[PDB]
RNA sequence: UUGGCACCUCGAUGUCGGCUCAUCGCAUCCUGGGGCUGUAGUCGGUCCCAAGGGUUGGGCUGUUCGCCCAUUAAAGCGGUACGCGAGCUGGGUUCAGAACGUCGUGAGACAGUUCGGUCCCUAUCCGUCGUGGGCGUAGGAAAUUUGAGAGGAGCUGUCCUUAGUACGAGAGGACCGGGAUGGACAUACCUCUGGUGUACCAGUUGUCGUGCCAACGGCAUAGCUGGGUAGCUAUGUGUGGACGGGAUAAGUGCUGAAAGCAUCUAAGCAUGAAGCCCCCCUCAAGAUGAGAUUUCCCAACUUCGGUUAUAAGAUCCCUCAAAGAUGAUGAGGUUAAUAGGUUCGAGGUGGAAGCAUGGUGACAUGUGGAGCUGACGAAUACUAAUCGAUCGAAGACUUAAU
């Protein structure tokens, strides 16, 4: 494990409603604008490029494709700044890390669904 | 004011009230036992010292730092405590409110004191005059041969001399370091854990010693 | 850069002060009672510590 | 882990061939940081041998050398197959620390410390 | 990160294609821009019948950028390019249509305008 | 600075500019404090105090200068062999080649130009930055310490509010005070974002092997390629220059005579700067003035001055890392988790081998988040830290008080 205190004075930072995922997969990451003091769920819907981490350190990427422009959005893991998370789609990948996808466009950055 | 020693575990991060990321440092602060108490009358200043870390019994042929010699275990069992790993004096607290062989709980803090935190930074042995001084290196080309060298040490027949304080290559950090302005985030009785908000200097298993800040 | 004054003797001398070399770590070899370094095998008798090597 | 004053290519060819001589002889003389390196090297081909299955000794054969070795009887057999026979069956109830060193000196040509380490 | 000499798209149709940064504002010795600082800049291109002509020394805020901002949630943005769009004195676009997403961090440094004219705000 | 002189150096005192590293003066560029103003306000002008800190990137040119672009609170002026070539460069310039203009009958020449053109040195001493050993500090030791001294730090923007208020016809627009948030700099640190990661995982080419298939190994930059743990790291994450006290500068005054008035000054009493001494951070008793506190050890023999091996303690040697060039420091040495191994994990990789199934096949699927895995967490004496040895007190005198 990581350092036995560590994990005991972190264990209740860390969330249990979270899905099972993995890089290549599609998700809604419904996030929470808190803009002054309305509140509002904003939905970035992308490709998770990338999980790293442990713990309550653990981040995860999704990428996007906005108006032409390319955009990667890196969350810790447990943030209560997201509401929830969506599977929307499974992908059929070979590595851990697809950073291979932020130099390819259109068709040629398709991930195949599983 | 108010003060402890404690060892650091690592690093790691809470979400805060508002989901913001907080980076922490963990320390471990069991065993603090006051051992002695030092008064203007006795020693010419106010003090409490502390003993941190219980270590093991004295025995006859002990070879390490492990176990206490005579003249320590001595010293422990005049507090009535068992003796200590790290002893450490604390000038910054009323000597009035504590007791010889008392326990100092990391409780003694509480979440959003402000801090400041010692400790001995991390060595790096012998280093060279851009790492441990920052200075700029000559250019790596243009027929340069000067990379990473110290630069000029003086000027010339005024003063035929280096003065002192030249900045050359030597042992760098395993120096005393403070932080100041630090913040208790979390106080974990349970664990003896005390959750520092930001870095602190030394590696792992270092010692550090935490008093009330002396800024306010 | 070269010497500017030759070293006297009493300079050299000096200097040398720590330039030695010091007796070996050795003890007795409980087994055949020869010197033997210490945490090595004795070479005269093959021993360490009671066993033969 | 130590560099034993070689490059990284010559430094795990030599390890190979330490651990290949000491599976065949079961004790060598080299020297200490030498012997402190091998020694982790022979006994997780140890472990693998113990452990014996066929994806096991594949890996043992990705270390070990390809060397011939002269039973009593006129037979012979692979270093790959005394580690998996008769080496794993001698530490089949023991949980580790198969290799020992014992320091003999120094060496007269360049000082290095000589050691003698062997099996069991 | 945006230094001297880093060159950027304009995300607008002011005219200017692509600037070059002369200056990061905001104090002496100031190394770097990212977004939602101004910067000052020449157009190396510019459409024809534009507003901005090449050439033009003008001011622009930095809206997306490679190395992105983090967050004080501990998250991140990053983008696949650098982009700027080119500023009147009261913080206004010179041009009147903004092009691709825009980092949020815009309406905290008051580019209102620019925010609500972007077709989206990450 | 341009010179004058020709006193050191011609058995050599390397010469411009730049780079690296600074350091000092103050005749002050910014920031701080003031007087006067032809100071309404916002701005300014001029003079005084003040050297704590700060005082930018680019275009051209060998350039220094200088002009220009864009910034900044500001883009100070000078000394240090026009600081710094046994620290770097070598563009200019004053060796040999060649050419132009020019001069010369010519050889050649020109503070005219042009293209090209060898920058050596293993640091003895002082000096400086680090790091050990000796002895001293009137017994021998383990820890904790006071702080004589010394070093560090010392900068500043913008915005909000006071207040669209004072002031002003209007335009505009404050002091003082209260908040927020930056630039540059410094420092610690790796949780985050990233870099590296040559004994981590995977893909892949050529060729040679392990007899062949399958699976693997060697070599080709680590063959190449995609990722990547710890550590080391910045561009990343925290923190700092806060709040104050004492005495002052230029100043501002109170009371006050000499000098019936006047007068900040003589006596006396206040006030007054980013500056001085502190406050803050670090080192520090070789502070030979060698300080202080707590605890530990404490006998025999003596030619009775003294000695002795031992005590407390510390080392040799050995296992090591958070420490490290080596010493040193720190974790340990069996009554033991110090390292290796072993077992279980974290993180990384991303689906092993074998077999089965589906394809003519390349391959695909299942078994199965599989297999593997350096440095990180935990456990476990299986291996090695064996047996041993060395060093290390008995406490001088004088006086006073008791
Ligand atoms: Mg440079
Ligand atoms: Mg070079
Ligand atoms: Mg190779
Ligand atoms: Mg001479
Ligand atoms: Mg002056
Ligand atoms: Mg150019
Ligand atoms: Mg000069
Ligand atoms: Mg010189
Ligand atoms: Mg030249
Ligand atoms: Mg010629
Ligand atoms: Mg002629
Ligand atoms: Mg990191
Ligand atoms: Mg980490
Ligand atoms: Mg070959
Ligand atoms: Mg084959
Ligand atoms: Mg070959
Ligand atoms: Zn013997």
């Amino acid at each position: 494990t990581n350092h036995k205190l560590i994990e005991a004075v972190t264990k209740s930072q860390l969330r249990t409603d979270l899905p099972s995922f993995r890089p290549g997969d599609t998700l809604r990451v419904h996030v929470r604008i808190i803009e002054g003091t309305r509140e509002r769920i904003q939905v970035f819907e992308g490709v998770v490029i990338k999980r790293r981490g442990g713990g309550v350190s653990e981040t995860f990427t999704v990428r996007k494709i906005s108006s032409g422009v390319g955009v990667e959005r890196t969350f810790p893991l447990h943030t209560p700044k997201i509401e929830k998370i969506e599977v929307k789609r499974r992908g059929k990948v070979r590595r851990a890390k697809l950073y291979y996808l932020r130099s390819l466009r259109g068709k040629a950055a398709r991930i195949q669904e599983i | 004011t108010k003060g402890i020693l404690g060892r650091k575990i690592g690093m790691t991060q809470v979400f805060g009230e508002n989901g913001e990321l907080i980076p922490v440092t963990v320390v471990e602060a069991k065993e603090n036992v006051v051992l002695q108490k030092k008064t203007v009358e006795v020693d010419g200043y106010n003090a409490i010292q502390v003993g941190f870390e219980d270590k093991k019994a004295y025995k006859k042929d002990a070879k390490s730092n492990k176990y206490a010699n005579k003249p320590a275990e001595g010293h422990a069992k005049k507090a009535d405590a068992a003796p200590k790993r790290f002893i450490r004096e604390f000038r910054n607290v009323d000597v009035d409110a504590y007791e010889v062989g008392q326990e100092v709980s990391v409780d003694t803090f509480v979440a959003g004191d402000v801090i400041d935190v010692t400790g001995v930074s991390k060595g790096k042995g012998f280093q060279g005059a851009i790492k441990r001084h920052g200075q700029s290196r000559g250019p790596m080309s243009h027929g340069s041969h000067f990379h990473r060298a110290p630069g000029s040490v003086g000027m010339a027949s005024d003063a035929s001399r280096v003065f002192k304080g030249q900045k050359m290559p030597g042992r760098m950090g395993g120096n005393t370091v403070t932080v100041q302005n630090l913040e208790v985030v979390q106080v974990d009785t349970e664990n003896k854990v005390i959750l520092v908000k930001g870095n602190v200097p030394g590696p792992k298993k270092g010692l550090v010693e935490i008093r009330t800040s002396i800024k306010k | 850069a070269v010497p500017k004054r030759r070293t006297s003797k009493t300079r050299k001398n000096k200097r040398r002060t720590h330039f030695k070399i010091s007796v070996p770590g050795m003890t007795e070899c409980p087994n055949c009672g020869e010197y033997k370094l210490s945490h090595r095998v004795c070479k005269n008798c093959g021993s360490y510590n009671g066993e033969e090597v | 882990y130590r560099k034993l004053g070689r490059t990284s290519d010559q430094r795990k060819a030599m390890l190979r061939d330490l651990a290949t001589s000491l599976i065949i002889s079961e004790r060598i003389e080299t020297t200490e940081a030498r012997a402190k390196e091998v020694r982790s090297v022979v006994e997780k081909l140890i472990t693998l041998g113990k452990k014996g299955d066929l994806a096991s000794r594949r890996n043992a054969a990705k270390t070990l050398r390809n060397v011939e070795i002269l039973n009593e009887d006129e037979t012979t057999q692979t270093a790959l197959q005394k580690l998996f026979g008769e080496i794993a069956e001698r530490y089949t109830e023991r949980q580790g620390g198969y290799t020992r060193i014992l320091k003999q000196g120094p060496r007269r040509g360049d000082g290095a410390e000589s050691v003698i380490i062997e099996l069991v | 990160m945006i230094q001297q000499e880093t060159r950027l798209k304009v995300a607008d149709n002011s005219g200017a294609r692509e600037v070059l940064t002369i200056k990061v504002l905001g104090g002496s010795g100031r190394k770097t821009a990212n977004i939602g600082d101004v910067i000052v800049c020449t157009v190396k291109n510019a459409t024809p019948g534009g507003v901005v002509k090449k050439g033009d020394v003008v001011k622009a805020v930095i809206v997306r950028t490679k190395s992105g901002v983090r967050r004080n949630d501990g998250s991140y943005i990053k983008f696949d390019e650098n982009a700027c769009v080119i500023i009147r004195d009261d913080k206004g676009p010179r041009g009147t249509r903004i092009f691709g997403p825009v980092a949020r961090e815009l309406r905290e440094g008051n580019f209102m305008k620019i925010v609500s004219l972007a077709p989206e705000v990450l």
